[PDB]
RNA sequence: CCGGGCACUCUAACGGGACUGCCCGCGAAAGCGGGAGGAAGGAGGGGACGACGUCUGGUCAGCAUGGCCCUUACGGCCUGGGCGACACACGUGCUACAAUGCCCACUACAAAGCGAUGCCACCCGGCAACGGGGAGCUAAUCGCAAAAAGGUGGGCCCAGUUCGGAUUGGGGUCUGCAACCCGACCCCAUGAAGCCGGAAUCGCUAGUAAUCGCGGAUCAGCCAUGCCGCGGUGAAUACG
């Protein structure tokens, strides 16, 4: 995103309602996940990668 | 019928409890 | 079916301001933002100017429309 | 009794680690309960192939952590020495409470 | 378009992930950024060495962030002049303080991640792209590999408009699980314009 | 079904007479896949058969069916320039399906309220000779015989 | 009978008749049934002279039904318009009120289509 | 004394004990018919014994947890049929032909992406 | 449920098993047809997996990136509005138009997942959402949970009607600094079009379609009938 628009981090949004997780690496607000920190893509990204322990190819 | 809220399945579907539908 | 609850809500802003122009009497006209703010008797006769988001609207407050939200009488969009 | 549970990403390496803490607590003491599975608790992932649109892709990420128990009989004293601290797998992370 | 990452694709095989160290719950969030941070400024600076892989491991406190190169003799600065300064810039980030325990790689050309580093740093140097790949195809498949291939993007020599050059030996299969092939991705900026560099390397089999 | 000639893939049998016809039968009236009250449904009305008859249900149904059965009916063949409607013998395949899927069909065109009458009242009409069931039948064989010229264009 | 102002309900169930009425429903029912004890499952042909009359008191009574009730609703909608509230408007443009879309779907409010060369 | 078939199906595991008795078959603490109260089918798990001349001569105590009152209606006619022959092995030779000893492989199929179910698949337009 | 025990179910690792290997028929062979054994038979069933290349495909609003253009505004903070407008048009869906159904009571089996400021048992007040109080759990051992269809019973009796819930008036709870614009949920009243859909058109070949309900992600809350998974019952038909 833009640069201003990575104040998230703002410990001091003004009202916990304004707490949007927002992707760590490419800021990405959006498909952000919790137990990553990521958006959908950097999360794929990496996961092709190995850089995510347990984290297999699912399939059943 | 599976959507009127004021029912019995009206909540089985809409997802939720009332006086159309306690518990025990 | 507005559910404000058990705990009315007034944006202090104008509450202050307008409970204030109450004791010189009254006032001349006043323009708030929290158009979320509620109402309350104390407005009754008063003209609070509220925003659409483009201009500032003179709502004359009265009795009947007391319980209202200062919204509900600032019209955000035009259409024909 | 022993409680030692043992849950690691992946069914080798700490199962592994999961049949020393056993031998050297099988002459020690009580021949043990055997090293007891638990069933998985997965965490799945599912994301759109490429970025914009295409909807209709996807592909699927798990994260199977697999459980392990064991558990024993008496706090030998003398068992706890074949153990202790003699470790040396790191993709796992055991607690206790006997 | 059609094709997956191999690694990605072979890590339940043929691949045991970069970061191996179980944790999770309120934690994997965590101790996950860690590793990005470290192999982050930790490619910053180890450009010059051939940094492959970068393992890390943990389990309580004591990591364990290894690094693998082709210029150990370079990581190392001055008997411990420089393999040190570094590891102090680990408290500027894993304040959990952990080792480093560096090793070395064999062969600096079967290390696709690097074959490809090396295309790149060509390329980046106003080189004969389809010259400088015919090549590190040889300075690959001419040293035990049982198979090779590198794809360079496009904008090939300059060009104005994208291409795609080729080039590959030996048996290289993909949809083969019990393959095992190093790929190497390098990215390449440029003049007028970016652009990677894939390198893939069979070698051994099942 | 450009491959091989799919199997007539057979049939468990009735849980009563042990018949694969009955069955074929209940199948074609479940819906929403339910074959429980299905199971009901026609069960209970074989029995009605017998307030209505000294006969047996099975023959009955039996009667019903290798009644209903057609035995050539129309077909189109489009042929450079507009589609023709041809006869051909039928299959003795295409006569059970195209039979029950009538019955059950012209069964929930009746006015009975309770469903288990109208299939009833339905076989009935059907093994006796009348009904919306024979009727459909007996309005295609008149269909074809109509265009029986058209023995030409067999196949 | 004629229970509410001018009512009519016969030969069905009572707990189904009494529907028939304005501010009645299968709510204000079993509480009427009940606050007045009658077998609900009763046709109310086979009524008590007795009955019909408790009914009647009650519900009658007891709330604010038919002809008085179809004016209150108006009564608070025509109230809406006369103060400029954006509820007060809708009512006015023949439009939704309890913010729905306008774009699409929005025949009940609207009525039939009025199709034009688009 | 004692015999047991198991029979599973579509995820559901039946214990199949058979003792000599006169034939009081029941599960989970209710009567066979009391379990499968008004299921047409059920009968048919029985089956089995029905096929061997059985039935009246041979008594069944039965478990079954895990998926549909139908599946365990077949389940447990598999057990019925296995413990059958766990007790005489010369049984196989014709319950192989109707084949009560089988486990129905039939399972439901997983939901792709990009569709509603396996295979009903999104509908369209202007195409 | 406590002692007791791993035989069984299961939880989860590891192997075993099936190869046209065996018998008949045909063939030059590959292999095709049929039969026995067998849990399964000829790729047993479903996934991951998509060749050289094509469309100058899509995306410089994910991220990276050559050039160009603005640097007191093409940057930045904020508050209010907007993305939610409406005379209409199309797409994908949901709920129906009913008696093989709808309603109340009682009653019976699933699988896969989620749970720290979180899942919330049990008791209490309230018609209710929910509020107050409060046990256990870091979770094969406690909670979300009830599965729903189904089964035994009784209600309606073919009616726009106990079908159908749109729309609108009124009262109220929970999230949030704040629900006018613009949230969901409950209770009451309201009870609309709709009685199976023109020309045309979509999906699916077996545990599939059809049908029933369960969880999850994102997330304070929610505009999820959507998306991604689970399992219950369980067909028709394929001459060609
Ligand atoms: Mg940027
Ligand atoms: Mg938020
Ligand atoms: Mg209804
Ligand atoms: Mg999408
Ligand atoms: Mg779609
Ligand atoms: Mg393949
Ligand atoms: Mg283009
Ligand atoms: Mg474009
Ligand atoms: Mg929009
Ligand atoms: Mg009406
Ligand atoms: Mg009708
Ligand atoms: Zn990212």
């Amino acid at each position: 995103a833009r640069k201003a628009l990575i104040e998230k981090a703002k410990r001091t949004p003004k009202f916990k309602v304004r707490a949007y997780t927002r992707c760590v690496r490419c800021g990405r607000a959006r498909s952000v996940y919790r137990f990553f920190g990521l958006c959908r893509i950097c999360l794929r990204e990496l996961a092709h990668k190995g850089q995510l322990p347990g984290v297999r190819k699912a399939s059943w | 019928g599976k959507g009127d809220r004021r029912t019995r399945r009206g909540k089985i579907w809409r997802g939720t409890y009332g006086k159309y539908r306690p518990r025990k | 079916p507005r559910s404000l609850k058990k705990g009315v809500f007034v944006d202090d802003h104008l509450l202050e301001k307008v409970l204030e122009l109450n004791a010189k009497g009254e006032k001349r006209l006043i323009k708030t933002w929290s158009r979320r703010s509620t109402i309350v008797p104390e407005m009754v006769g008063h003209t609070i100017a509220v925003y659409n988001g483009k201009q500032h609207v003179p709502v004359y407050i009265t009795e009947n429309m007391v319980g209202h939200k200062l919204g509900e009488f600032a019209p955000t969009r035009t259409y024909r | 009794k022993i409680r030692i549970k043992l849950r690691g990403f992946d069914h080798k390496t700490l199962d592994a680690s999961a049949q020393k803490i056993v031998e050297a607590a099988r002459r020690s003491g009580a021949q043990v309960s055997g090293p007891i599975p638990l069933p998985t608790r997965v965490r799945r992932f599912t994301v759109i192939r490429g970025p914009f649109k295409h909807k209709d892709s996807r592909e699927h990420f798990e994260l199977r952590t697999h459980n392990r128990l064991v558990d024993i009989i008496n706090p030998n004293r003398k068992t706890i020495e074949q153990l202790m601290t003699l470790d040396l797998p790191t993709g796992v992370e055991i607690e206790i409470k006997t | 378009g059609n094709k997956i990452h191999p690694i990605g694709f072979r890590l339940g095989i043929t691949r045991d992930w970069e970061s191996r160290w179980y944790a999770g719950k309120k934690q994997y969030r965590h101790l996950l950024l860690e590793d990005q941070r470290i192999r982050g400024l930790l490619e910053k600076e180890l450009y010059s060495a051939g940094l492959a892989r970068v393992d890390i491991e943990r389990a309580a406190d004591n990591v364990a962030v290894t690094v693998h190169v082709a210029k150990p003799g370079v990581v190392i600065g001055r008997g411990g002049e420089r393999i040190r300064v570094l590891r102090e810039e680990l408290a500027k980030l894993t304040g959990k303080n952990v080792a480093l325990n560096v090793q070395e790689v064999q062969n600096p050309n079967l290390s696709a991640p690097l074959v490809a580093q090396r295309v790149a740093e060509q390329i980046e140097r106003r080189f004969a792209v389809r010259r400088a790949i015919k090549q590190a195809v040889q300075r690959v498949m001419e040293s035990g590999a049982k198979g090779a291939k590198v794809i360079v993007s496009g904008r090939i020599g300059g060009a104005e408009q994208a291409r795609t050059e080729w080039a590959a030996q030996g048996r290289v299969p993909l949809h083969t699980l019990r393959a095992n092939i190093d790929y190497g991705f390098a990215l390449a900026r440029t003049t007028y314009g970016v652009l990677g560099v894939k390198a893939y390397i069979f070698l051994g089999e099942v | 079904a450009r491959r091989r000639r799919a199997e007539v893939r057979q049939l468990q049998p009735d849980l009563v007479y042990g018949d694969v016809l009955v069955t074929a039968f209940i199948n074609k009236i479940m819906r929403d896949g339910k074959k429980n009250l299905a199971a009901r449904i026609f069960y209970d009305a074989c029995k009605i058969i017998q307030e209505k008859t000294g006969q047996e249900p099975l023959k009955v149904f039996k009667q019903a069916v290798e009644n209903v059965k057609p035995r050539m009916e129309v077909r189109s063949r489009r042929v450079g320039g507009a589609n023709y409607q041809v006869p051909m013998e039928v299959s003795p395949r295409r006569q059970q399906s195209l039979a029950l899927r009538w019955l059950v069909q012209a069964a929930n065109q009746r006015p009975e309220r309770r469903a288990a009458v109208r299939i009833a009242h339905e076989l009935m009409d059907a093994a006796e000779g009348k009904g919306g069931a024979v009727k459909k039948k007996e309005d295609v064989e008149r269909m074809a015989e109509a265009n029986r010229a058209y023995a030409h264009y067999r196949w | 009978a004629r229970i509410a102002g001018v009512e009519i309900p016969r030969n069905k169930r009572v707990d189904v008749a009494l529907t028939y009425i304005y501010g009645i429903g299968k709510a204000r029912a079993k509480e009427a049934l009940e606050k007045t004890g009658i077998n609900p499952a009763t046709r109310v042909k086979d009524l008590t002279e007795a009955e019909v009359v408790r009914l009647r008191e009650y519900v009658e009574n007891t709330w604010k039904l038919e002809g008085e009730l179809r004016a209150e609703v108006a009564a608070n909608i025509k109230r809406l318009m006369d103060i400029g509230c954006y509820r007060g408007l809708r009512h006015r443009r023949g439009l939704p009120v309890r913010g729905q879309r306008t774009r699409t779907n929005a025949r009940t409010r609207k009525g039939p289509r009025k199709t034009v060369a688009g | 004394e004692q015999y047991y078939g198991t029979g599973r199906r579509k995820e559901a595991v039946a214990r199949v004990f058979l003792r000599p008795g006169n034939g009081k078959v029941t599960v989970n603490g209710q009567d066979f018919n009391e379990y499968f109260q008004g299921l047409v089918r059920a009968v048919a798990a029985l089956e089995p014994l029905r096929a061997v001349d059985a039935l009246g001569r041979f008594d069944a105590y039965i478990t079954v947890r895990g998926g549909g009152k139908s599946g365990q209606i077949d389940a447990i006619k598999l057990g019925i049929a296995r413990a059958l022959v766990q007790y005489n092995p010369d049984y196989r030779a014709k319950l192989k032909p109707l084949g009560f000893l089988t486990r129905d492989a039939r399972v439901v199929e997983r939901k792709k992406y990009g569709k509603h179910k396996a295979r009903r698949a999104p509908q369209y337009s202007k195409r």
